RNA sequence: GGGGGGAUGUCCGGGUCGCCCUGGGCACCUCUCCCGGCAGCCUUCGCGGGCAGCCGUAGUCCCGGUUCAUACGUCGCCGC
């Protein structure tokens, strides 16, 4: 009878909120979410939800791919790395593990 | 102890790097040239340039663009800019919360700040106004990365904890908005040993953005956040906040007592510092008129709402769903009904400058409550769904009792005893039955004088026992409690129970990976809205 | 002073009221006062006691003898209990602060006792 | 959003149960007093002014 | 005059550009005079102020070695006593102050001190 | 699980129509968890359930409907009744839940039941040990307590079991709020029964020793004031009130004297404790400022030992260096002191002896 | 002074004074304990002044009057506070008899 | 009276201390008292005050004047400090009902003055 | 702070009278484990756990006996 909606909102993680190329979008990575806002009107253009599930695994880092823009690299505390692309959502359901003990940081 | 660092490259080759290490003691050490110092066994003497302005740990340090300026930000809510060509320093001093993260744009123009109260502002340089503002839910979070100034053993070490549930009402006349109590930042809220949440924000539920914010208790964003000794100041917490039937009034209670370290000279005999801080309490009861643009205005403030030889704690307030009336239960025993009258001293009314008369709230009724002392009492109250009867649980340990009071007359319609095992946590009134929780959880019908469902909840710690709470729906007759699964810490799980009014089987049993801090009922439709620790909001609906 | 007090409380004077309040006499005055002006006297005494804290002894004496003399005279009124309510409010504010003020009185009594002891030594020396 | 520097707000202290009202200050604001005596101390019969 | 001593080294890269490496309050009053010396394996800078204490800072190892506060009292003791008469005695600008002590120490083992 | 209790209640109805009280009493013993031996604690009773409590009161007590009823003992000789008394289930909410049928038209129901019930317990037992146990066991309103004080003054005003409950009901009726005490006392008392009670409270005041001097409270003042306001002028309107206010003024002067002596003696005791600590440490040789003579100093200030920790910027805590501890001790010396070094110090064992000038 | 109680700094505000300004703050405390609208803040300031500066009371005679003159007005403000709770009983007696 | 108080306390006498207790000379008496002997005087005054509640118009001047002139000798005796810190604990317990007992004094000052009022009115009518 | 011991100094019955002891009063050094805090190093995502721990007091070669504070945008006069 009762149903539960998928979680929205989120707490902004301490990973740096990255600017897009040509400074028009801002990519803010929450816990369990990464969403792109526009700089001009301050309305969000996409919300890429991220399944986190193992009690405390957190999004460890996130950065634009320096080879090609409009990609990301999002990495958890356990071994998991996503290569999603903002303005779309291709890459959420296909992560790649890394065989860590616990992933403390990553930089691209 | 390194809190952060930013490296800038001195250049299509890589000639050198310049490292700015922001340490946990407050300083920013700039190591000017590194590859030409460690390129060359033997090295020459390297010596960083020290830039010390922040008292607490510096949260973020970044070089700015061309490399002239070193922008930085710490707990002191001030974006600082080291000029670095002269010796000077210029700063954007009074933000809302701690500057938890900064970035610089690809061009030199924009900065983007992640402020500690769940916010991001893209500022433009030397206009210095936020050209882009994004706000979140700002509630209390059990943080993953713990803190940046919990590294060096301060006077009060900042602990990731939730001591009390979040104070929040979904507002009727606009059920997409949610009024909820927040502090200046999350770290500035939990710092000081007590929740210091002297602000509310209105938060849109249908499109999850923080719409607006306002102060309720006294706050000083433009003063220094930290005392001269090093303890962060605490601000008056808005404990009880509940909203009127019409959509046009709001009544809050905010408490503040001085810290325990501060007294030290009021002790005379058997008085300990906790007793002196409890004696010097300040419990204001403020009535707010909510405008159309979600702007709150004071109409009255009552300095001592329940008074005897000293001031008394106020345990709960409730709004009558049929009139504009607020009932407040205190520690003196009495339940007071406050109602709005017009300001009129001797027939000459006092009006606002546009012409409308000035309303003012005052105590319409006083009801002394009966006590039954078998050989620290807490209270709970709720109206009916109809009005005309107010149920008031009065709460000494194990022997406690509910009194059903008429509203039109001050007489007691009923008294019911022997229904509480421990100390009363809360009590709500669905259509005919009182749903109340102490150490037990009891649905107790008063039209039949018969308890339908009774549960003995599992024994847990005192923090979890404080963080259990419920909420009724009043449209589809269903109630919902919330309890973390058994001192509190980061990795805890919580499970909420959806019950109907009539049966004993729980109609939805769902556990959550993080502890939920608040449950609320949407007033227009059925269902509930729940707010988690790792602060995400999600709605539950039947159908 | 009964007729003078009657005049002052009946026409809302200040000069006559203050010149009869600044001054046996008080008992005869409240006993010869009219019954209907007793609540007016209570309100006009609560006002002066709030506005000025240094006049509490004489004003509490006046309120005390008024409540002695015209007790049931205020009960036969009874829709005007709000004057007694404002009076209760003013006296509650006057009796605010008593435990901390007693603690501070003891903290000062120790200093006064030591100063008087050293004066008693210095006179004999 | 640099918050603007606000000074310390003065305390709205509560007032007793006979405050000086707006109309009492309005009729106290008839301030400047000139007392012109009549000739030979004659009692004043009538003052008037046109509409 | 803010009893502050600041140390500057040139910024790496551009020439003729100095910047403050670090500052510290070594004295208790203003720093009115200082002079440096660098030779025979000794690079010091001696700063005298208004608190009469010459403070010696290491120059080439600054931030690497502790400073040293030389005594403000003169090297000669300037305190002389006649022990058979128990007179202690000290002199400055043009006066000689002589104290007599009138008693032993074994007698006192506080109102009489 | 309602149907199981319904079948058990129908079986007890069959036992009632059989009029066999013994197996019914054993079934109530099994439910509450004949011989009927007791545990010796009013608190240590096992938890029972509300429907069996309601059935117990419904079978024991009775009601008369003639537009106003009367509770009566259908079972005046019952271990079930003394268990209800000792376990405190005889509350007005409990008996109203037991009698929802017959009382739903009746008004003033709390006043009627609170007037009737302690009278019923007192007529059950003339020794009223069951009434004193009810006073000590049940949640009691002000009507029940003023009727119980009426009963104990009927009994008095082997020989201590009544005065114990007389002490209990004063504490309970002092805990109750002023309004219900005044209205129930004005209802159920006569203005000479109140004079009897005010002589009992004078016996509790003067014999306790307040008017008595030394060389030769809050729970009784509430009762005296509530009785005086409950009678008022309609009861009295002699020298009894003048001697009454004389002894109350005497007790007030005693309490104010106790306030002054409380403040002075507490401050002198706290100074003596901290000065004992500081003199013990100065005898060890940590060389603090202590007062020598036997009068109290002007500022009641003792020098504490220097803490091992220091508060650095911005708020952090570091260890005190012994260098800085020595600096603060050099501040803590005076302008003249005799500091005897012993041969045991020069050997390296003991500590010095310091006698400093009294500042 | 309420802002200096809320920001934890009233001890810091009072601890650096000299003799004449201690006499000035004592004179304000004595003059303004009488109003019960700030009796709490005024008594707290007097607590901190007693804890800080009760050691020089034999050193300076004029401060020894100002500690005795503040007990002299504190002694008259229990009598005002006891007479207002005496009289508050009589008002409480009359509102009971109206019922 | 300086030498009668010395002998009465060393033998722990019960009668001879009371002979000096009822009779400025009292202040000049205890300024010359021996201080270890002075603590013996405080031990019995705290013994009678702790066992029963009461009053003493003369002992308020007595106890305070000894705690100033001979309170600094309290460091030498560890027994008396614990007896005084349980004494000031129970003297708080009398102090809790000072507010409720002052309201009782108000009603008796009300009713006795009203009973005298009707009795004067019978001779006035 | 307690539980306890080895040792310092002491009076009252004292003892063949000496080493001191038992009975009473005791203040200190040292040892011992529990009390409150602080750090390291392994384990686990965390929660917690494990290992060998230091501090709860006193004076230093010199010496941290330091480092640390919250902007601009505009001033003046009078009125309600």
């Amino acid at each position: 009878s009762w149903k539960v909606s998928k979680p929205m909102g989120g707490r902004m993680s301490d990973i740096d909120p990255i600017f897009s190329q040509d400074e028009r979008h801002l990519i803010i990575t929450y816990n369990t979410s990464i969403q792109v806002y526009s700089t001009e009107d301050s309305l969000l253009v996409r919300r890429i939800a991220l399944p986190l599930t193992p009690s405390a695994t957190h999004i460890v880092s996130s950065a634009l791919s320096k080879s090609n823009p409009d990609y990301l690299w999002v990495a958890c505390s356990d071994g998991r790395i996503w290569h999603i692309n903002w303005t779309s959502g291709e890459g959420v359901d296909t992560p790649s593990t890394i065989d860590t003990k616990k992933l403390l940081d990553m930089a691209v | 102890i390194i809190s952060t660092f930013d490296i800038r490259p001195i250049i299509a080759e890589l000639q050198d790097i310049d490292v700015a290490v922001g340490g946990a003691r407050g300083a920013i050490y700039v190591y000017s040239n590194l590859l030409a110092h460690l390129h060359t066994l033997r090295v020459g003497t390297i010596q960083p340039r020290k830039y010390h302005w922040h008292r607490r740990a510096v949260h973020s340090v970044k070089w700015s663009g061309d490399g002239n300026y070193l922008i930085s930000g710490g707990y002191e809510t001030v974006l600082v800019l080291w000029q670095l060509d002269t010796g000077r320093v210029d700063f954007l001093p009074h933000l809302s919360a701690a500057i938890e993260n900064i970035v610089v744009s690809p061009k030199g123009s924009a900065y983007a700040l992640h402020l500690d109260d769940n916010s991001a502002m893209v500022l433009s340089t030397a206009e210095m106004k936020p050209s882009m503002y994004v706000s979140g839910i700002q509630s209390l979070v059990l943080g993953d990365r713990p803190s940046k100034d919990a590294l060096v053993r301060r006077v009060w070490r900042p602990i990731d904890e939730i001591a009390s549930p979040l104070v929040a009402t979904i507002s009727p006349q606009n059920p997409s908005h949610m009024f909820l109590c927040v502090g200046n930042g999350q770290q500035a809220t939990v710092g000081g040993g007590a929740t210091s949440t002297p602000l509310v924000q209105v938060f849109d539920i249908s499109s999850f953005q923080g719409v607006a914010k306002q102060a309720i208790a006294r706050t000083n964003p433009t003063d220094v956040n930290i005392t001269s000794e090093g303890v962060p100041i605490i601000e008056p917490t808005a404990t009880k906040l509940a909203f009127s039937h019409d959509g046009k009034w709001l009544a809050s209670i905010d408490e503040w007592q001085p810290p325990e370290r501060d007294t030290e000279a009021y002790l005379t005999g058997s008085k300990t510092q906790s007793d002196a801080c409890k004696e010097r309490r300040e419990i204001y009861l403020k009535f707010w008129e909510v405008g159309a643009d979600q702007s709150l205005e004071l109409v009255t403030r009552i300095n001592d709402a329940h008074y005897t030889k000293q001031t008394e704690s106020i345990f709960d307030l409730a709004s009558d769903p049929t009139s504009a009336r607020f009932a407040t239960i205190g520690n003196d025993g009495m339940v007071r009904f406050w109602s709005p009258k017009l300001r009129k001293r001797d027939g000459l009314m006092a009006t606002r400058p546009d012409g409308q008369p000035l309303r003012s709230w005052s105590c319409s009724r006083v009801v002394p409550l009966p006590v039954h002392e078998r050989q620290p009492y807490s209270g709970a109250i709720t109206f009916s769904e109809d009005g005309s009867i107010l149920f008031a649980a009065f709460g000494p340990p194990s022997g406690a009792l509910v009194v059903a009071i008429d509203t039109q007359t001050g007489t007691v319609r009923d008294v019911v005893s022997g229904m509480f095992k421990g100390d009363i946590r809360a009590m709500k009134s669905l259509s005919s039955c009182l749903i109340m929780l102490s150490d037990d959880l009891v649905v107790y019908d008063i039209v039949s004088d018969e308890m339908l469902a009774s549960y003995t909840l599992k024994e847990t710690s005192e923090a979890a026992k404080k963080l259990t709470q419920l909420a009724v729906n009043h449209q589809s007759r269903s109630f919902a409690l919330a309890a973390p699964i058994p001192k509190l810490k980061r990795g805890t799980k919580s499970e909420l129970l959806i019950f109907n009014i009539e049966d004993e089987e729980p109609k939805l049993v769902k556990t959550f990976s993080q502890v939920i801090i608040s449950v609320c009922a949407v007033p227009s439709s059925s269902g509930f809205v729940v707010v988690d620790s790792a602060a995400q909001v999600w709605s539950i609906t039947e159908g | 002073l009964g007729t003078v007090l009657n005049q002052a409380l009946r026409t809302d004077d200040s000069d006559l009221l203050e010149s009869c309040l600044q001054t046996l006499i008080i008992q005869n005055t409240i006993n010869r006062m009219d019954s209907s002006l007793a609540g007016t006297l209570l309100s006009k005494l609560a006002a002066r006691m709030h506005r000025r804290p240094g006049r509490a002894f004489g004003l509490m004496r006046w309120i005390q003898w008024t409540l002695v003399a015209h007790g049931g005279a205020l009960v036969t009124q009874p829709d005007l209990i709000n004057r007694l309510t404002e009076l209760s409010r003013v006296l509650e504010e006057r009796s605010r602060g008593l435990s901390s003020l007693l603690a501070l009185k003891g903290k000062l009594d120790m200093l006064d006792a030591q100063l008087k002891y050293r004066k008693a030594l210095k006179m004999a020396g | 959003m640099a918050a603007e520097v606000v000074p310390l707000p003065q305390l709205k202290l509560p007032s007793g149960p006979s405050p000086i009202t707006a109309e009492q200050r309005y009729w106290r604001s008839f301030k400047k007093q000139k007392s012109h005596t009549s000739t030979a101390n004659w009692p004043i019969s009538h003052i008037s002014f046109p509409a | 005059m803010d009893r502050r001593t600041a140390v500057y080294e040139p910024m790496a890269g551009q020439s003729g550009r100095w910047s403050k490496v670090f500052h510290r309050r070594y004295h208790q009053h203003d720093v009115k005079a200082m002079a440096s010396f660098e030779g025979k394996g000794m690079s010091v800078v001696v700063s005298g102020g208004s608190d009469a204490s010459p403070i010696v800072l290491p120059l080439r190892a600054l931030g690497k070695e502790f400073h040293r506060t030389l005594p403000h009292l003169p090297q000669h003791p300037t305190v002389l006593s006649a022990p058979k008469a128990r007179y202690i005695l000290s002199w400055w600008e043009n006066e000689i102050r002589i104290w007599h002590l009138l008693n032993s120490a074994q007698q006192f083992l506080p109102l009489n001190l | 699980s309602w149907s199981e209790w319904q079948n058990k209640a129908m079986q007890a109805d069959e036992l009632l129509q059989n009029n066999d009280i013994q197996s019914w009493e054993e079934l109530m013993a099994e439910v509450f968890k004949p011989e009927w031996e007791w545990p010796s604690s009013r608190s240590d009773y096992a938890r029972v359930d509300r429907r069996w409590v309601v059935y117990a009161i419904n079978k024991v007590f009775g009601w008369e409907g003639q537009n106003t009823g009367r509770l009566t003992c259908r079972l005046p000789e019952s271990s079930v009744l003394i268990y209800l008394v000792d376990a405190g289930h005889l509350s007005t909410s409990n008996v109203k839940s037991a009698f929802k049928d017959d009382v739903r038209e009746v008004d003033k129901v709390e006043e009627l039941i609170g007037e009737q019930l302690p009278i019923i317990l007192a007529e059950v037992d003339p020794t009223m040990e069951l009434l004193v146990g009810y006073l000590s066991g049940t949640q009691l309103g002000s009507s029940e307590l003023v009727s119980s004080i009426k009963l104990l003054l009927c009994s008095l005003g082997l020989d201590e079991h009544r005065t114990r409950g007389l002490g209990i009901a004063f504490s309970k009726l002092a805990a109750c709020p002023a309004a219900e005490t005044v209205k129930s006392l004005r209802r159920l008392f006569k203005p000479d029964e109140v004079l009897v009670l005010l002589n009992v409270l004078r016996a509790e005041l003067i014999k306790d020793g307040w008017t008595t001097r030394y060389l030769d409270i809050q729970l009784i003042a509430d009762l005296m004031s509530r009785c005086i306001d409950a009678v008022g002028l309609s009861g009295w309107m002699a020298n009894f009130f003048s001697q009454f206010q004389a002894e109350i003024s005497v007790a007030l002067e005693g309490v104010m004297e106790a306030v002054r002596l409380k403040g002075v003696i507490a401050e002198a005791a706290n100074y003596a404790k901290r000065a004992r600590r500081a003199l013990a440490d100065s005898a060890k040789g940590k060389a603090m400022t202590v007062h020598m003579s036997a009068e109290l100093p002007l500022g009641l200030k003792t020098d504490n030992k220097i803490s091992t920790e220091r508060v650095r910027s911005g708020g952090e805590i570091v260890a005190r260096s012994s260098r800085q501890i020595g600096h603060f001790i050099s501040k803590r010396r005076g302008i003249y002191s005799i500091h005897r070094i012993s041969e045991e110090m020069l050997l390296g064992a003991a500590g010095p002896t310091v006698v400093q000038e009294a500042r | 002074l309420t802002a200096l109680r809320h920001r934890s700094a009233l001890r810091e505000a009072l601890q650096g004074r000299d003799e004449l300004s201690v006499i000035n703050i004592l004179r304000w405390a004595g003059k303004y304990v009488a109003d019960p609208r700030y009796r709490s803040i005024c008594v707290d300031v007097a607590f901190h002044l007693i804890d800080l500066y009760a050691e020089h009371v034999g050193g300076s005679a004029e401060l020894a009057t100002q500690f005795q003159q503040l007990l002299a007005k504190v002694n008259r403000e229990v009598e005002k506070a006891e007479l207002a709770i005496v009289t508050g009983g009589m008002v409480e007696s009359l509102m009971m008899s109206v019922e």
